[PDB]
């Protein structure tokens, strides 16, 4: 139970993280005239946003893997 | 499997680090466009998700690895399988299926929390049966695209 309670915050942390990286490319948060236009002028912005999600989800996969 | 256009796309993010045009990043480049979003980063955050893409040991990723990274996001063999492993975690009936009100309660109650938008946000996107379950599988895959 103490061992694999242990777990839990980080298999959270990596669902999380997940989550967040996937709904980049889908979310409301996205669906506005403003990121559309600044999806527009700049493109690179977005992607490094998700660029940083990516390193992220990364990072918590590795934690969540050194729990085992 | 990439256009040679969409290189030039990732090329054009990395470039947004690397504005000296060294072709790496370190944690400083990585950092600075970090805090320009308004996140704040520790050093040793920013230490480790640098440590996970650099295949050199120099501390810096290259463009090479910034491409691959971009190109597999999380459409890879071993996200899929650690992601349902996490999922599992708080699945103790083990038929493959969590219920929407015990999902909420563990993304907005662990970790880095969700906040009430995000956290509806992603039980909308995922469908859900007429008792309240949702098959994680099916929400991995789906994740995993």
């Amino acid at each position: 139970q103490k061992h694999f309670e242990k777990r839990r915050m980080p298999a959270a942390n990596l669902i999380q993280a997940a989550w967040r990286l996937y709904s980049t490319d889908m979310s409301r948060a996205y669906l506005t005239a403003t990121w559309y236009k600044l999806d527009d002028i700049m493109p690179a912005v977005k992607t490094v946003i998700r660029s940083i999600r990516i390193l992220k989800f990364l990072v918590a996969k590795r934690k969540f893997k050194e729990t085992l | 499997q990439l256009t040679e256009e969409q290189i030039a796309e990732f090329k054009e993010a990395f470039s947004l680090f690397d504005k000296d045009g060294d072709g790496t990043i370190t944690t400083k480049e990585l950092g600075t466009v970090m805090r320009s979003l308004g996140q704040n980063p520790t050093e040793a955050e920013l230490q480790d998700m640098i440590n996970e893409v650099d295949a050199d040991g120099n501390g810096t990723i290259d463009f090479p690895e910034f491409l691959t990274m971009m190109a597999r996001k999380m459409k890879d063999t071993d996200s899929e399988e650690e992601i349902r492993e996490a999922f599992r975690v708080f699945d103790k009936d083990g038929n493959g299926y969590i219920s929407a009100a015990e999902l909420r309660h563990v993304m907005t109650n662990l970790g880095e929390k969700l906040t009430d938008e995000e956290v509806d946000e992603m039980i909308r996107e995922a469908d859900i049966d007429g008792d309240g379950q949702v098959n994680y599988e099916e929400f991995v895959q789906m994740m995993t695209a």
